[PDB]
């Protein structure tokens, strides 16, 4: 085979079928709707690349570094993973945000993701109370 | 693609994008002292954990795995609420921790309950094998009968019958009790009733041990042999083959997808390929005969006339660790995630720290967690779990330790 | 009596 999925951008990435078919989302648009090019209005050209560059290659080894990129593009992958329904890619990109919360303190978590503290003293106290 | 900051606070970001389950899925990988953290990061972070029943969800992942957690859920109520405010959940977590801490505590010094079951009869004074449950005990007496005890008020549910010798070994299943006896036979009994299904001739001396599971049975005898049967039904059962290599009685046999392990009074544990029924190794090293194994994944634990418990790696066949402390013959023994429980001739049962034992840094003397002494005669068999040992012995008693 | 269910070595 060989279908052309078409990013939000116009840009036409070419992939073998089955490289894609792991997106149940791209799957359906062939397997159910007989759609010629696969239009991804929710994924970017830049983003498409990085997910095809994952769906080719298929506690990570190779992924640990594939995902050492900034939140705003990590995030971006999480929803794209979710949009193209790629069970793995959504799992290991969440795992990653988890690994970044894991390990001590609400203050460290903030610093990690920014995030001002909303709670008054009271609200802070009756959370520390169910400690 | 790659142009948007430390920016994203994912878990406040995602719900705001329609997509809650994702933020919940992300939090759900967290341990409690850390879900506590997320809880306290900020108000919305707080909210995602409350609206996603992230305690419920984290306590239901506990149960779905750690043996102990499935347990306390089944027993004493609270598992009642699983599978409703969310705080009930968070508030309960510390108590389930404190539980596990008090069990694993008093259970390493003294958590007794015994509940003596005295069985009776002419002839014997021995319960050889026993197999155990949430509401019954299947026991092979020496009187020649299998006696089935109600687990609660301990009364006798069914006296099964029709065996020439003492019932030496047995296996539950959810269909058929199977026993091996002094009479050289193996039996099939419907577990609901007491009805004999099939009875296999084949051996020619006491069937000493059988182990059973899935489509095939493994069996062994005073006659020095092992027989491997693939069973198609209680009604069917065919001899696949016979394994000859032991030089004396095969006291114990056991079983998993990749190996069949036997042991005899020839002082060896032999390891057979579960599929080709070929020799692979000998585990040589006990100074005297082996009275008992268990074998799970990687591990094989044996009890000997030489009075030691040995711990083996099934693959290289090395001994990992020698356990001394039993002052007499070790007749029966069982692993588990965290422990080894063994039964000796002087009716004493010893509890060993399995995880300590598997690490050579741990010194000999402190491997035996407190040692339990409530039997008049020989300890023939035990099977335990997260919160219970339940033992046979000569002095015709079943004991149920807490 | 040893056990009917265990036997040491040789014969």
């Amino acid at each position: 085979p060989s279908i052309k999925l078409q990013s939000s951008d116009g840009e036409i990435f070419e992939v073998d079928v089955e490289i894609a078919k792991q997106s149940v989302t791209i799957k359906t648009m062939l397997e159910d709707l007989g759609m010629d090019p696969v239009p991804l209005p929710n994924v970017n050209a830049a983003i498409l690349k990085k997910v095809i560059q994952w769906c080719t290659h298929h506690i990570p080894v190779w992924d640990q570094e594939f995902l050492k990129v900034d939140q705003g593009t990590l995030f971006e992958l999480i929803l794209a993973a979710n949009y193209l329904d790629i069970k793995g890619l959504l799992d290991v990109t969440c795992k990653t945000v988890a690994n970044m919360i894991k390990g001590k303190t609400p203050e460290e978590i903030r610093k990690t993701f920014n995030i001002k503290n909303d709670f008054t003293e009271e609200e802070e106290a009756q959370v520390r109370k169910e400690n | 693609s790659p142009a948007i900051m430390l920016q994203r606070d994912f878990i406040t970001a995602l719900p705001a994008r329609g997509l809650d389950h994702i933020a919940e899925n992300i939090l759900s990988y967290l341990d409690a002292k850390s879900l506590c953290a997320a809880e306290l990061v900020c108000k919305e972070w707080y909210r995602v954990t409350s609206d996603g029943m992230l305690w419920k969800k984290l306590i239901e992942r506990m149960v779905r795995t750690d043996s102990l957690w499935r347990g306390l859920a089944e027993r004493r109520g609270w598992g009642q609420y699983l599978f409703p405010p969310n705080s009930f959940y968070r508030a309960l977590y510390p108590k389930i921790i404190q539980d596990i801490e008090t069990i694993e505590s008093n259970w390493r010094c003294g958590r007794h309950s015994l509940q003596r079951i005295h069985c009776r009869s002419e002839t014997s004074k021995g319960v050889y094998c026993l197999q155990y449950d949430d509401q019954k005990i299947v026991s092979g007496l020496r009187d020649n009968t299998i006696k089935i005890w109600d687990k609660n008020t301990l009364e006798c549910k069914r006296i099964l019958t029709g065996h020439t010798g003492s019932v030496l070994c047995l296996q539950y299943d959810e269909r058929v009790i199977i026993t091996g006896s002094s009479d050289s036979t193996v039996r099939v009994w419907d577990v609901n009733t007491g009805e004999m299904l099939n009875t296999l001739i084949h051996h020619c001396e006491a069937v000493l041990h059988l182990r059973f599971n899935n489509g095939m049975m493994v069996t062994c005898s005073k006659d020095r042999s092992i027989a491997v049967w693939d069973m198609a039904s209680p009604t069917d059962i065919t001899l696949r083959r016979v394994l000859v290599g032991h030089r004396a009685a095969v006291n114990v046999v056991d079983f998993d997808d990749k190996y069949i392990v036997s042991a005899s009074g020839d002082r060896t544990i032999k390891v057979w390929n579960t599929s080709t029924c070929e020799f692979v190794r000998t585990l040589n090293g006990h100074k005297r005969g082996i009275a008992c194994l268990q074998y799970r994944d990687r591990l094989v634990v044996s009890g000997s006339s030489d009075n030691t418990i040995r711990l083996w790696d099934i693959e290289c066949g090395a001994c990992l660790r020698v356990l001394e402390g039993h002052e007499e013959l070790v007749r029966c023994i069982r692993f588990d995630n965290k422990r080894i429980v063994s039964g000796a001739y002087d009716g004493k049962i010893k509890v060993w720290d399995l995880v300590a034992a598997l690490d050579p840094r741990a010194p000999a003397g402190t491997l035996c967690l407190r040692t339990l002494v409530e039997h008049s005669g020989r300890v023939f068999r035990l099977q335990f779990d997260e919160f219970q040992i339940v033992s046979s012995s000569h002095d015709d008693t079943i004991l149920i330790w807490d | 009596y040893l056990d009917s269910g265990i036997h040491s070595g040789a014969t």
